Order: structure tokens, then C-alpha cells, then sequence
């Protein structure tokens, strides 16, 4: 916000190194063993009474493939990130009821993710890549709140 | 920490408040809903109309929590402990909003507080409710 | 970061009855008490020991004069903020040093300002109005930082 | 606060830290700058370049800090009394960045430590560094 172009470049060479499956399911995890009030979305989901039972459920990493498939998806219009997802910023605040705050924390939790994923390879430079990218993301997600 | 002189601004014009506080923490909640937006995320099951009942009574027990914090200013942990089991556990509040509300709360406070709201006790009056604050979200993990 | 015609109209209505100079020494002298970390600043000020120290400052209330002065140039101009403190945004990262989150902290001590002069008639409508208004100056100051 | 399981958690990574603390801060500091550039305006008077002698020092500070914090856990404010001091008096770096600083040292000790950084030590990692963010600013009003 913005991205140079070898800051997109570089978005996009490590993202094409990314399990969205996997990482979508470890973040969603993470986020509700690290910050735990974001549980109160996912009381169908069953059990949650451990991290290891969080990381575990089969329903939270359904629904961490869900939401990271679309954030990878938008990582194609860096450009345009509010157009792309205007319409779920209206589900998520219209019927979810989801405070744009957990967008910040998920973004959190997806940096520390890609940081013990890839080790070293996640430079310094790369994660200013990819805050400016979970910030645009999160802002985009937020901005038809009202 | 919040000093002997904190505590005694707080005292002072909470008791100026007085009978006032549960009218004033319905009027805190409908500016954070109506200045902060993303606050009304909690509240699906209220109408937030102007002069809601649901945001009128839950402003009376805002308020009187921060009565009792007055009241219990050296052993708020205490006083707010099942408040703060019930933000944590159950209302799932994210913290970000408790600075959003007490902003709210100054500014409610400024509004019906011509005299009473000095710098000194504009100061104090922020200090106490992040310390209410910090409380509230003591538990959350 | 969009005012309704309402809520243009509550803000010019309401600064017309603002002495800019009056609550800009207020509002600068609130923040240095209540926030007093930002003092850091305003080293070669003189007396800020005291709260009646801080506010019968006369370099406090002469720069309070100045900030608010330019916050209220800027109103004439909402729908170019940006562009509005550009100049300003930079003087303000590069050559004062000065962390944008200040910004942010005198909006809220400026909204508590007005809630404790003008009381009642400083709505709920009217604040949330003057809330964009301090997070639109906010960002339009902290845009040029690098 | 920090729970005993929070406490055994910290020990244990930080330990495997060792004598990489001050790489491990400089870097901290480094992937912060880059981040967050606001954090810059606490720094006009350093040399920010990649490798440099200021930056690698205060990391090695910082990292001595966190050590000592670890090592005293049951009583951070006292441990860090003087660093409170100093950051709440002198420096007067505003509450905000504390975060940030804490969100790079807990990307950095990720990017580290593959085998001790798991769910449950994430979330005592973060809780520890906001601890340690608490003391620091406890002095500052
Ligand atoms: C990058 C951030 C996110 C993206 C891109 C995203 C995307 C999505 C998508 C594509 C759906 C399915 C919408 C539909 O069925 O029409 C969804 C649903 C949902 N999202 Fe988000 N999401 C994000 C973050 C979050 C976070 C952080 C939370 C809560 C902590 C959340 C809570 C929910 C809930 C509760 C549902 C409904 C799930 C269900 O009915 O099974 N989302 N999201
Ligand atoms: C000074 C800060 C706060 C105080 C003193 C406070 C106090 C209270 C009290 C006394 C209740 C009633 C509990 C009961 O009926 O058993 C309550 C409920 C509730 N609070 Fe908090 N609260 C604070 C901050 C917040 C914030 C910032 C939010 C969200 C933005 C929030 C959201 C809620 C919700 C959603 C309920 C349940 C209302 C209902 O469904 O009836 N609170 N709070
Ligand atoms: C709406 C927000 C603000 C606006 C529009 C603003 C505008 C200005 C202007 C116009 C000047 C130059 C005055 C002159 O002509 O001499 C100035 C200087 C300065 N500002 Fe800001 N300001 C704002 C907020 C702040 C805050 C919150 C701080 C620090 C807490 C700050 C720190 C300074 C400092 C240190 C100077 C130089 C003072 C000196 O000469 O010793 N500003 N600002
Ligand atoms: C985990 C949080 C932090 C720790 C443990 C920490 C610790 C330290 C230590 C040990 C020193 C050296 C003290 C001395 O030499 O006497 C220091 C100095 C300093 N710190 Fe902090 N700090 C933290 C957060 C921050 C943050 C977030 C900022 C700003 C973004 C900051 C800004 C500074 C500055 C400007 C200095 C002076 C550097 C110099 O000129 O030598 N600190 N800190």
C-alpha cells in the first residue's frame, strides 16, 4: 500500500511456494489458540479445547482453505483489492458480524506463519511486502462496514 | 498506576455525575456506535436507534460497573473479576474496542462536565478507564 | 473516509463558532498533560511541569495557535486532505521527527475539546462527524512518511 | 498474565536463542524499520543501512533485556525498572510502537526457531513480549 513492483514480484514468488491448504489451515488454527476470543465465531465447530485439539479440527481447517483460497485468489489484483472483495466486506459485516479487527490479527498470525514456513527466505524485505499486502487486504475486507 | 490524585479526580467527578452515570453510559455507547462503526459488530441483537431501550439499560449497567470500579478503586480486579470472565469467555470483545468506548466515556464525561473536566482530571478520568480497561480484558488469554 | 452532506454540514456549522486560537492552546496543552510522553517535542518550550504550567505556556498556546490554524485551513478542503498536508506531511517525518500516532492522539484530545466547550450541542451525529474529520487529517498528515 | 505453562514456554525458546540474541534483535529492529517506517522517527540519529554498528548494538541490547526479563519472569517490573525508567522519562517512545517492535521479534524468532515455535509457545511468545511491553510503558503518566 503500495507495492513497488519488486515488492509484487516478490509477493508473488514465494506465494507460488505456498500449500494454501496447509497454511490456511495453520493460520485459522493459530489465530484461535493465540487469540482465543476469536473462537466466537466457530462454537459449531466442536472441539476447541486444546491447541492441539484448535489445530486438529477438521471444520477449522475447512474453513482456514476457505478464507485463504480467497485471499490468495486476491493476491491477483493488488490493484484492486477493495473492488475485489467489496462484496464479502458487506457479508462479513451485514451477517457475520465479524469485527474488521480479526482481518489485523488473521494478517498477523499469516506473517508469523510464512516467517516458520520459510525460514530465512522470509527477508526482511519480504515481510514489508507482505504487511503492506495483509494490511490492503484487511482495509479492503473493512471498507464497506458501516 | 493510577495516584492518590488520579483517584481522587475520578471520585470528584464520578460524584458529580451521580444519579446522571446510567443516562451517561447510554450516551457513550451511541457515540462509539455511531463514531466508530465497526463497534456495532457485538450488538446484532439490539435495535441502535436514538433512545433504544436495549442501549439505554445496557448503559445503566456500564455505568454502574464504573461505580462500583470508584468505589473499589484500590481492588478493581476484583469488583470487575465476572465482568471481566464474561468479556473474555463469553462476549469475546476484541480488546481494540475498549479504547474506542472509553474515548466515548471522556467525551460523555466532557460534555456534561463544564467544570469539573480540568486537564488534571481529563488526565485522570483516561487513566482510570484504560486501568478499567486492562481489567476487562485481563482474562482473555 | 467519506463525510455525508450531513455531516459536512455539522462540522462547518459547528467551527464556525470555534475560536481557533482558544482551543488550539487548549487542545495542544491538553495533549502535553494528559499525554505527556509527547513533551518529548517540545524540549525548548520552557515550563511544563505542572498542568497550570502547561497551559498558561505561552509557546504551548502560540503553536496551538499555529497546528489548529492549519487543521482549519484544511477543512475547507475534505475531499483533498492528501493533497491538502502534503507539504506538511513531509516536514513533519523529515525534518521533525515527529511519529504520525501524535496525530491521532491530539484528534482525540480536539474532539474532547469541543465535547467540554460546547457541551450539548456537540451530538453524538456531531462527534462521529468530527471523528472522520481527525482520522482524514490524521492519515492526510502521516501519507508522505517513508 | 503469564500463566506457569507461559513462563516454562518462554524459557525454553529463549534459551535456544542463546548466543544469537543480538543477531536475533538487530534483526527484529531491521524487519521493524522496513515494516513500520513511522518507527523511523525514534531513529533520525542512527544509521538505519542494513549491517549497521547502532543497529546491531541496540539489538543486543534489547535482546540482553528480554534475558534478563526471561531470567526474572515472576518480577519483570523490577528487572526492568531502570528501562522503564528510561523509555517513560527520556525516550518517551509512544505506547503504539511497542507492538510493532514485539510483532518483529516474534516474526523473527518464527523465522528461527522451526522446531520450539509451536502453536501453543506462539501464543506465550506473544503474551510475554506484550508483558514485557506493559512494564515498559508502566511509567509513562
Ligand atoms: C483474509 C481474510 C478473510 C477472507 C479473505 C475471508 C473470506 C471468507 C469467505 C470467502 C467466506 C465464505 C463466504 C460465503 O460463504 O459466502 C467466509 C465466511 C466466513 N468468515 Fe471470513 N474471511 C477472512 C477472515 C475472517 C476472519 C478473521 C474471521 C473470524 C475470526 C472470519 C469469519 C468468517 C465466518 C464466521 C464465515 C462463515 C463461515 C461458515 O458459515 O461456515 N473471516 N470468509
Ligand atoms: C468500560 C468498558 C466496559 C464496561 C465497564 C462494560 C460493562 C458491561 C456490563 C456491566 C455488561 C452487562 C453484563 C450482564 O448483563 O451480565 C456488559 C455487557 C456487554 N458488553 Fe461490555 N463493558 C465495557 C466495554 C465493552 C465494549 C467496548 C464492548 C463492544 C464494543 C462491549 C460489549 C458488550 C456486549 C455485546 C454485552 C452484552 C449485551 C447484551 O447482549 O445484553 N463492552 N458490559
Ligand atoms: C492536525 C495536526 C497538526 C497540524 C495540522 C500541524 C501543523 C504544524 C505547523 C503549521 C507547524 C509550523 C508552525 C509554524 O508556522 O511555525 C508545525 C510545527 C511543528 N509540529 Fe505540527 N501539527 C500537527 C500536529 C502535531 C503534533 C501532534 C505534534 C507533536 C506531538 C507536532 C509537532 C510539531 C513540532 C515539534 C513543530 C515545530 C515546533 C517548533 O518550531 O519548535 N505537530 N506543525
Ligand atoms: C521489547 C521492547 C523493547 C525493549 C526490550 C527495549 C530495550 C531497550 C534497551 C535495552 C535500550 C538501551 C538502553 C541503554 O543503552 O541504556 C533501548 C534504547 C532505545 N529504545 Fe527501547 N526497547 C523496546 C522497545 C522500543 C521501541 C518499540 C522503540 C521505538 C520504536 C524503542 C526506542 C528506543 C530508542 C530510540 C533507544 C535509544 C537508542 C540510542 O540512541 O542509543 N524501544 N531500548
Amino acid at each position: 500500500v503500495h507495492l513497488t513492483p519488486e515488492e509484487k514480484s516478490a509477493v508473488t514468488a514465494l506465494w507460488g511456494k505456498v500449500n494454501v491448504d496447509e497454511v490456511g489451515g495453520e493460520a485459522l488454527g493459530r489465530l484461535l489458540v493465540v487469540y482465543p476470543w476469536t473462537q466466537r465465531f466457530f462454537e459449531s465447530f466442536g472441539d476447541l479445547s486444546t491447541p492441539d485439539a484448535v489445530m486438529g479440527n477438521p471444520k477449522v481447517k475447512a474453513h482456514g482453505k476457505k478464507v485463504l483460497g480467497a485471499f490468495s485468489d486476491g493476491l491477483a489484483h493488488l490493484d484492486n483489492l477493495k473492488g475485489t472483495f467489496a462484496t464479502l466486506s458487506e457479508l462479513h459485516c451485514d451477517k457475520l458480524h465479524v469485527d474488521p479487527e480479526n482481518f489485523r490479527l488473521l494478517g498477523n498470525v499469516l506473517v508469523c506463519v510464512l516467517a516458520h514456513h520459510f525460514g530465512k527466505e522470509f527477508t526482511p524485505p519480504v515481510q514489508a511486502a507482505y504487511q503492506k499486502v495483509v494490511a490492503g487486504v484487511a482495509n479492503a475486507l473493512a471498507h464497506k462496514y458501516h | 498506576v493510577l495516584s492518590p490524585a488520579d483517584k481522587t479526580n475520578v471520585k470528584a467527578a464520578w460524584g458529580k455525575v451521580g444519579a446522571h452515570a446510567g443516562e451517561y453510559g447510554a450516551e457513550a455507547l451511541e457515540r462509539m456506535f455511531l463514531s466508530f462503526p465497526t463497534t456495532k459488530t457485538y450488538f446484532p441483537h439490539f435495535d441502535l436507534s436514538h433512545g433504544s431501550a436495549q442501549v439505554k439499560g445496557l448503559g445503566k449497567k456500564v455505568a454502574d460497573a464504573l461505580t462500583n470500579a470508584v468505589a473499589h478503586v484500590d481492588d478493581m480486579p476484583n469488583a470487575l473479576s465476572a465482568l471481566s470472565d464474561l468479556h473474555a469467555h463469553k462476549l469475546r470483545v476484541d480488546p481494540v474496542n475498549f479504547k474506542l468506548l472509553s474515548h466515548c466515556l471522556l467525551v460523555t464525561l466532557a460534555a456534561h462536565l463544564p467544570a469539573e473536566f480540568t486537564p488534571a482530571v481529563h488526565a485522570s478520568l483516561d487513566k482510570f478507564l484504560a486501568s478499567v480497561s486492562t481489567v476487562l480484558t485481563s482474562k482473555y488469554r
